[PDB]
């Protein structure tokens, strides 16, 4: 199980876009792309940017 | 915060 | 290559030899000697920083 | 934050 943490809040645009705050810990379910990333927080789930987070371990 | 990458 | 590392929080030194910088900063990597305890560049000052306090970044 | 590593 891996996490990241967000480094700014993201608004998303569009649905299925996943939002968060500066300092939320996201859960990692695919990163498979390199820009946009899957994952959970809480009951949540989206992709996002990944140059908004950052291994949170 | 940096630009959003395109979607 | 030059690498940078980000600022996550602000961090106030309680100690001499160590780098002051807040949230945002981009600071310049020096090194990593001590796993906790890394060693960088914010502008014309340098010192060692905790490394849980940043994130890489260039 | 975290608390500073063993200084």
């Amino acid at each position: 199980t891996k996490f990241v943490q967000a480094l700014f809040d993201f608004n998303p645009q569009e649905s299925g876009e996943l939002a968060f705050k500066r300092g939320d810990v996201i859960t990692l379910i695919n990163k498979d792309d390199p820009n946009w990333w899957e994952g959970q927080l809480n009951n949540r789930r989206g992709i996002f940017p990944s140059n908004y987070v950052c291994p949170y371990n | 915060p940096p630009p959003v990458p395109p979607r």
